[PDB]
């Protein structure tokens, strides 16, 4: 945004918007004036016109025998070309020419622009009506085909419109991509699962037996009974899980409301849920302003509450889905930052495993919209035998399942009066995902020291353990950390695919190729993109991850590892090769362009020695979206390595998200640890004999929750002293603060403790008669049991 | 022996005891929950087979359609929320209008509260006195 | 909730769950209950039956205190206190009540059935709480007994006010009277739902019988008619609590010289304005209810309230107060019932005029 | 001060929901947008205001007595 | 042995005694949350004592309560119920409504 | 899981050698093993020695070993007899009765009918 002097040239030239349009500020935003959408979308004709003309230029060349290669920086605005000076001749009719790096570079712009409108209209006429589709057509396969033909003909390789035909992921990928173009011109309803009504002992039913999917195309159940007399339990259960009987069932359903897709209602009527504000405590307040607390210019406040929430307001949440758009992504740079990606995690295993091995934690809780009404995923899990559950894992990798997906208002404190949303998910899914990840997941948990920091406790002295392992054998070294807008409500499926295609590699005897895809299908047709039961009706959800599943962690620190990689690469290979350092990387440079879009399979060799590169000028420590950066600062002066300006490309031509740089925090210093992560600031002190590093939390947070709760939880302290027990662990580390407002606030905490601890003693040996042999409870009033929390011994 | 092998019995046949109680218990449940699977399952079918879904579907080139459509099409009754006045406006004006290609009449509205709402009191002037995600379903009109 | 010893005055957290009203007995109180009378049931917290499945042991003295839960003798586990021992049940607070000693009497109370006058007579010598509880273990009896009447059911309907009815065979048939109100139920395979309340009265002969409609129906041969119940609710006030008087200008501004005739039983009049609370005998057809209105008008500006169990007495007793008395009156007597007439002079409730009369309920 | 306005008007917004003021759709609306602004406020006078605004809610209803409730 | 016993049987007889004494607090007091949190509200405004807050509380006392929500800009109507007319001397005079 | 046919106690076991699966208590049911050849029982579990190739079904030969029915060739060192006291352990081993009429029950799950007494 500080220099973009050629791209408002460009937009007023040819009357895209009127110059006065750069004076409301953030004209560059997507969330923030969302209308730049509609300026861009005064560009696709133009870029149209230059694949046809592209397409004629490469027919002539191969007609008349010429050979050579063609790059974006000839081709004028209007198609024509230019400087012929490094082609040759050969026998006519015979010559090739080259253009992946023409059409891999441009795909991105392709969609940002939305270049194939023009296909919808009855003759690609924009002075035209639409085309008038046939309601009951599903296929379109031709029309892939022709599109395909139109457009990249000259493509050399192999699309299959129906991925269920590829031989590999990497096919996969290459189809998928594709796909995902051409399927923003046909009609959205033709979308979803394929219902067939099916005879039961003479009775009708309405079943799914297929879906039709965005991007993967069209895919067809193996085992389907058409007649049968009567059912199973295991049948009765996908068929109740279906969203068919329930969509049929419904009544017709319009909302003006919201922008999208509606299905169906189910009642008569809509509901309108609430979320009703907290519990005050006063003794406790009255406790803390007695010690002298919360006087005016202290520094500490509060800043945590319970906010209220009316009624209209799940609707109005469900909204933030429109920021989800369809997205193009270079298929060459991807598939290289896949593979280097899946190099990686290289030091784990993962398997199917059988019902025996499976190990569950708190049976007792929801399980969907069909099922809610009976019981909890005990009653469940309890009533079905092994081999029901055996069984039931062997048919999801036959078949396809659509689910249904419950929605509700979290109850919680927070600094911002923006609503909460949990996401209840159907059984099924729970099982057979399950089944599937809990070896591979229990692997990456365990490990200790690795990219990815899940599962390992701060206690103990893990957090310095950790802020150690980040911080290598760094030159110049900094730290840089940055933040996703938006990151949940914005994921592009495409990344998301290919993170459930990472996770899936380890897979590679349990399964076959067949069984592979169709758990593929499996799990895109219930997370990623599936029916969203709001308030009392039905929805259709456009994408972006889901939060009650069970691998939305793992996902997510897969795709944020692929972001900072693919910004590496994006960083190094802007550079003028003419005033580089010593010849490796500029040598190394140039081996990366030659195996990116010259070199057609993988090069091992380079893959290992990139890595290696990698890690020896970036370290990066990974949780789920949040991340902590020391990288050599020399290097990043050059622009050898990954910058936040990097990012903010990155981010803006790969999320359609502009994430303000005044966000991102950047340290020079190391004595001082990370400024923020996992909200928690970072302090040096000295421990027994040395240094060590110290998580401290924010005060306020603190005092609110002990202040605020809910009703009788602890309305009176008196009933559970363990809450402000584990209050007071967190607490500690605030003693050893320079300030010494910090300390005071662990010392009022030890205070209420012991005196909610006498008062109880007294109130049980008064007016009840005996309580009292051993004491046992001075620990919980010094802070020797609580420093034992940090002592790197357990 | 006789004063501690007796009680290793008797711990063990209680346990086990105890635990085919909770056996037999789950077996109940399982058939309740089963009883209930079936029976919503054959009441919920017997109030959509209309035969346009049957002439739809003879119509489909081998019977599987998508599911959008289903309602779209077969569905009887119409519900539509509308945000304020100006929506209403130009998308319900008149005790019946089209939508999805068909004619729909208008039947009953409601409020957020469920109050039936007459349709003259919905006027410019007096929208700022009613609650506002307004229902209004109505019938197939043919 | 908690609640506190019916004897010892102390809380209390147990109620003998075999007598009827469940009041709240100390410790050692409910073990001398339960140790002399016949019930062996106390509701504390929970109830007290073997947690196992498939036994029905819910007497206490069977009863030990195992892991978190008491069972019977085949589930007892093996480490486990006894319930009620030491000659005391176990409680909460359990050794800070004190105990008491009119357990014999209290049980006595809560076993007999009044049907000679020996419990009637023991009712009104004990403490006043236990008189109180003892009145209304005797009203709820009573209560109870009522749904010893049988069912009616119709013959046919004739016309408005002709109908015939049976009762139901070797059933208590109740009176037919003007206070007795019957509810009335339809029942098909699905709507079983209520027709309304009536009361009926003999016709000319026979079966022949009238009644009134408060529900409109077009009454068919398949209604019956129950009892409406009406239960009790607890007290909390004795009867006729004292705070003694004084002579210290206590009284309020009485009248000077009015009545005429009636200005005569004077003296009486400051000495009740100097007194709590007293009474005055009277034979029948002498000198009272003209007092209700000599003090009446003796101290106009006094709120002073007169309310009678009997509607035709309060009636009576009101028309003569209308007769020689304050006619701002205003006598809210009569709640949504309005079953028996009364006053035809003013409104059915204002509670701001200073000579109001109602009915005791 | 402020943070006792604060508590106090979270006291106020906690005893309306259960007197049944959720029902009357825009009054609930109004009330938990005027408690939300108020958490967030700067000065005495805005919050002073917003609150009388806000319990002149409780006032015109009629459900808790004043006078017998305000024994002192 | 039969001391270990003895003790084992007073600790959990001890044990199940509080836990179930906790039980009867939490259930009683959730059962009488309904006017403690009108008690509440009452002291937080009584320890408060802000003067509009206590004029009009004061108002309401004597029987003088609004019917709509009370307006903050200049423009826009309140309506007030006077059941009497002392209240009109005390703050209706003339035409400035001093609430 | 009902009343025995032959004491109405509630029970939850049915001969293995009748077809029919009657409700039988332990004392009635213990009573019906004895009286005929009927050594199958059927229960929550089936009784029989659920050992790795082993065949006894007899409820008087099977052993409670550990958390298996068990014979005494394949019983772990600690073993209970289920057929013992004249009432075969199981559900509400307490109430359990026991009949009167056993010989006509055990001649009618026996019976070919093809005599003229059978019928009468
Ligand atoms: N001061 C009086 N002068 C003349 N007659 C009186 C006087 N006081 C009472 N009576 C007559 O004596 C009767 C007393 O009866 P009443 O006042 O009804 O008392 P009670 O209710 O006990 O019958 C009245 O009917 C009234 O006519
Ligand atoms: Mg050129
Ligand atoms: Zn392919
Ligand atoms: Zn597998
Ligand atoms: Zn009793
Ligand atoms: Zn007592
Ligand atoms: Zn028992
Ligand atoms: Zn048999
Ligand atoms: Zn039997
Ligand atoms: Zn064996």
């Amino acid at each position: 945004e500080g220099n973009c002097d050629t791209l408002k040239e460009i937009l007023v030239t040819y009357n895209c918007c009127d110059d006065d349009y750069f004076n409301k500020k953030d004209w560059y935003d997507f969330v923030e004036n969302p209308d730049i959408l509609r300026v861009y979308a005064n560009l696709g004709e133009r870029v149209r016109q230059a694949l046809l003309k592209t397409v004629q230029f490469c027919d002539a060349m191969r007609n008349a025998g010429i050979v050579g290669v063609l790059t974006l920086d000839n081709q004028d605005l209007n198609g024509n070309w230019y400087d012929f000076g490094d082609f040759i001749q050969t026998t006519p009719g015979s010559g090739v020419p080259v253009v992946d790096s023409y059409y891999s570079l441009l795909m991105p712009i392709l969609t940002l622009t939305r270049a194939l409108t023009a296909e919808s209209h009855v003759d690609t006429d924009l002075t035209k009506p639409y085309i008038k589709w046939d309601l009951l057509k599903y296929d379109f396969t031709e029309e892939r085909l022709k599109l395909f033909d139109r457009y990249f003909k000259y493509w050399d390789q192999t699309y299959h419109p129906n991925c269920v035909n590829c031989l590999d992921d990497r096919c996969i990928l290459h189809c998928a991509n594709f796909n995902v173009l051409f399927s923003t011109v046909f009609p959205p309803t033709s979308f979803g699962p394929l219902v067939r009504k099916i005879f039961v002992d003479g009775v009708p039913f309405v079943v799914s037996t297929g879906y039709h999917f965005r991007e993967l195309g069209v895919v067809h159940n193996q085992d389907v009974n058409l007649h049968s007399s009567r059912l199973s339990f295991k049948e009765l259960l996908v068929y109740a899980a279906d969203p068919a009987m329930h969509a049929a069932s419904g009544n017709l359903l319009l909302d003006k409301r919201t922008t999208c897709f509606s299905v169906a209602a189910l009642t008569n009527n809509v509901a309108f849920q609430t979320v009703k504000p907290g519990n005050f405590n006063k003794d406790f307040y009255d406790f803390a302003v007695s010690k002298g607390f919360f006087k005016e210019g202290s520094s500490v406040e509060l800043k945590h509450f319970f906010f209220a929430q009316d009624g209209n307001a799940a609707i109005s949440d469900y909204d933030y889905y429109r920021y989800n758009l369809p997205t193009m992504c270079d298929i060459r740079q991807l598939l290289f930052v896949v593979e280097v990606v899946d190099k990686y995690f290289d030091c784990y295993d993962g398997g199917c495993i059988n019902a025996n091995q499976v190990i569950v934690n708190n049976l007792d809780k929801s399980a969907g919209f069909p099922f809610n009404k009976w019981g909890k995923a005990r009653l469940y899990y309890d009533s079905m035998s092994y081999e029901d559950q055996d069984a039931l894992f062997a048919y999801t990798k036959r078949n396809v399942i659509p689910t249904i997906t419950q929605m509700n208002l979290k109850y919680a404190i927070s600094a911002k009066n923006r609503a909460r949303t949990v996401a209840g998910v159907s059984i099924c899914s729970t099982m057979t995902n399950r089944q599937f990840h809990q070896k591979l997941l229990k692997s990456i948990a365990a490990t200790r020291g690795a990219t990815v920091v899940i599962g390992t406790s701060k206690f103990y002295g893990g957090w310095h353990n950790m802020l150690k392992t980040v911080y290598s054998d760094v030159e110049n070294p900094h730290l840089m950390g940055w933040d996703y807008p938006k990151c949940d409500r914005a994921m592009p499926n495409m990344l998301r695919i290919m993170a459930s295609l990472v996770l899936a590699r380890k897979h590679t005897t349990c399964c076959s190729l067949s069984h592979r895809f169709y758990r593929l299908a499996n799990e895109c047709a219930q997370v990623l993109s599936e029916m969203v039961m709001c308030g009392g009706s039905l929805y259709v959800k456009p994408g972006g991850t889901s939060s009650g599943d069970a691998t939305t962690a793992y996902a997510n620190s897969v795709f944020n590892i692929c972001q900072a990689v693919t910004a590496n690469v994006n960083a190094l290979l802007s550079t003028d090769g003419n005033k580089i350092a010593d010849k490796y990387v500029r040598n190394l440079q140039h081996r990366l362009y030659e195996c990116l879009y010259r070199n057609r399979d993988v090069d091992t060799d380079f893959v290992n020695e990139f890595y290696a590169y990698l890690r020896k000028h970036f370290s990066m420590m990974i949780l789920s979206d949040d991340a902590v950066v020391c990288f050599n600062s020399t290097y990043a002066s050059q622009g050898l390595v990954a910058s936040i300006k990097n990012f903010k490309s990155v981010l803006y031509y790969q999320n359609n998200v502009f994430m303000s740089e005044a966000k991102c925090w950047t340290e020079t210093d190391l004595t001082k640890g990370p400024h923020e992560f996992c909200s928690q600031h970072t302090m040096l002190v000295k421990q027994g004999d040395d240094y060590v590093y110290l998580p401290y939390p924010d005060p306020s947070r603190i005092l609110g929750a002990g202040c605020f709760v809910d009703d009788i939880v602890k309305t009176d302290g008196t009933l559970m002293i363990e809450r402000f027990v584990s209050l007071a662990i967190d607490a500690y580390p605030l003693t050893k603060h320079p300030n010494q407002e910090y300390a005071d606030v662990f010392h009022l905490y030890l205070q209420y403790i012991r005196k909610l601890h006498d008062e109880l003693t007294g109130h049980m040996l008064d007016m009840y008669s005996v309580m009292l042999t051993n004491d046992n409870t001075s620990r919980y009033w010094e802070p020797e049991f609580y420093e034992a929390m940090y002592t790197p011994h357990t | 022996r006789d004063a501690a092998m007796q009680r290793k019995l008797e711990k063990m046949a209680d346990q086990a005891m105890t635990q085919m109680y909770k056996q037999a218990r789950s077996e109940d449940k399982r058939a309740k929950v089963t009883s209930a699977m079936q029976t919503m399952l054959f009441t919920m079918l017997r109030k959509l087979d209309n035969d346009a879904l049957n002439n739809i579907i003879n119509n489909a080139r081998d019977g599987c359609v998508p599911l959008n459509i289903i309602p779209l099409t077969t569905a009887a009754k119409l519900m539509v929320v509308i945000p304020d006045y100006n929506t209403y406006k130009n998308t319900c004006d008149g005790t019946t209008f089209t939508y999805a290609s068909a004619l729909w009449e208008i039947q009953q509205v409601v409020d957020a509260d469920s109050k039936i709402v007459q349709l003259s009191e919905i006027s410019m002037d007096n929208s700022p006195n009613l609650a506002w995600p307004l229902i209004v379903t109505a019938l197939r009109a043919n | 909730a908690v609640g506190a010893c019916v004897l010892c005055n102390s809380q209390t957290s147990l109620r003998c769950g075999a007598c009827i009203r469940r009041p709240f007995l100390c410790c050692k109180c409910c073990y001398d209950h339960v140790i002399s009378t016949s019930h062996k049931l106390v509701l504390s917290v929970n109830p007290y039956v073997c947690n196992a499945p498939g036994c029905d042991v819910t007497d206490v003295t069977q009863l030990y205190l195992g892991g978190m839960s008491y069972y019977c003798k085949s589930h007892k586990p093996p480490i486990s206190f006894p319930l009620c021992a030491n000659g005391q049940v176990f409680g909460l607070y359990k050794n800070t009540c004190v105990g008491s000693d009119n357990v014999t009497d209290f049980n006595a109370i809560a076993t007999c059935d009044w049907t000679n006058a020996g419990d009637y007579i023991l009712a009104n010598t004990c403490t006043e709480r236990l008189k109180l509880f003892a009145a209304e273990t005797l009203k709820a009896t009573e209560e109870t007994f009522k749904l010893s009447y049988g069912i009616a059911t119709v013959r046919e309907v004739l016309s408005d006010r002709e109908l015939h009815l049976s009762w139901e065979v070797g059933k208590p048939r109740p009176p037919l009277n003007r206070n007795y109100v019957f509810t009335g139920y339809r029942v098909t395979k699905n709507s079983k739902v209520q027709i309304g309340e009536y009361t009926f009265e003999k016709g000319d002969y026979g079966d022949a019988v009238v009644y009134r409609g408060t529900t409109t129906y077009k009454l068919n041969v398949g209604d019956y008619f129950v009892l409406t119940s009406h239960t009790v609710m607890p007290l909390s006030a004795p009867t006729l609590v004292p705070q003694e008087h004084y002579v210290r200008i206590t009284g309020l501004y009485p009248t000077l010289n009015i009545s005429d005739e009636f200005s005569s039983n004077v003296a009486n009049y400051q000495k009740v304005g100097m007194q709590k609370y007293s009474t005055l005998q009277g034979p029948p057809g002498t000198g009272k209810s003209h007092f209700a209105i000599g003090l009446a008008l003796y101290y106009p500006s006094a709120r002073i309230v007169y309310t009678a169990c009997s509607h035709a007495a309060v009636d009576a007793l009101c028309e003569k107060a209308l007769k020689y008395l304050p006619i701002d009156k205003c006598s809210r007597i009569i709640p949504a019932r309005a079953r028996v007439e009364c006053f035809d002079k003013f409104k059915v409730n204002s509670t701001l005029e200073q000579y109001v009369f109602c009915t005791v309920n | 001060k402020m943070s006792d306005v604060k508590c106090t008007s979270v006291v106020l917004l906690s005893v309306l929901q259960q007197l049944r003021v959720e029902s009357s759709s825009k009054l609930w609306a109004q009330c938990v947008q005027l408690h939300n602004d108020i958490l967030l406020a700067k000065d005495t006078t805005e919050a002073f205001e917003k609150m009388v605004s806000l319990l002149s809610v409780l006032l015109s209803m009629q459900g808790a007595v004043d006078i017998n409730k305000l024994c002192e």
